[PDB]
């Protein structure tokens, strides 16, 4: 795993082309996510 | 040490937790590659994970990191996607289960959009699609995401495509 930017705890993806994409977000310590929920899913054929 | 427990479909929190799965669904610019065509989710089933080391091991560092951002975790619920998804849900998140070609380097990485951590479930660029089918728009096989708690701290911004 890589290190942190100096001084930063993350990186925060900011996306600055697609309009409708939401941010992504990395951490260089496993011990910075718990795992809260486990979701089991199907993806749906649209109509 | 981890217990899955499930959820109610009646349950206020298995309400909240498939409504911000639902909600941040979006279109992707590989038009479905990776992680299939769809506009939503059939939920099947949230499951509660519980493991009491691991949850210690992650407030610690959340203590530590608050401490050092004028007491502000900056904490996130966030979506990650991965065919490691049994491994972590008992032993945690390391280093094995980092991205290392990532854009902003090696590390762990997670998302806003469902969708987005849809597109990790079969591997990278979505693999070779569902172990079965072989079929990365797979509709049949049921899939698995993580929605974390993830700890920010003071994050780096990084503009990006
Ligand atoms: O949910 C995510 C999972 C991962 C991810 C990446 C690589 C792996 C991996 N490494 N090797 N195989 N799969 C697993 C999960 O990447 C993301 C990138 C951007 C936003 C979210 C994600
Ligand atoms: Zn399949």
């Amino acid at each position: 795993m890589a290190h942190s930017p100096p001084g930063h705890h993350s990186v925060t993806g900011r996306p600055s082309v697609n309009g409708l994409a939401l941010a992504e977000y990395v951490i260089y310590r496993g011990e910075q996510a718990y795992p809260e929920y486990l979701i089991t899913y199907q993806i749906m054929r649209p109509e | 040490g981890t217990i899955l427990i499930d959820l109610s479909p009646d349950d206020k929190e298995f309400q909240s937790v498939e409504e911000e799965m639902q909600s941040t669904v979006r279109e992707h610019r590989d038009g479905g590659h990776a992680g299939g065509i769809f506009n939503r989710y059939n939920i099947l089933k949230i499951q509660k994970v519980c493991n009491k080391k691991l949850w210690e091991r992650y407030t610690h560092r959340r203590k530590e990191v608050s401490e050092e951002n004028h007491n502000h975790a900056n904490e996130r619920m966030l979506f990650h996607g991965s065919p490691f998804v049994n491994a972590i849900i008992h032993k945690g998140f390391d280093e094995r289960h980092a991205y290392i070609g990532g854009m902003f380097g090696a590390g762990i990485y997670f998302a806003e959009n469902s969708s987005k951590s849809n597109q990790y479930v079969y591997g990278i660029g979505g693999g070779t699609g569902c172990p079965v089918h072989k079929d990365r728009s797979c509709y049949i096989c049921h899939r698995q995401l993580l929605f974390c708690r993830v700890t920010l701290g003071k994050s780096f911004l990084q503009f990006s495509a």
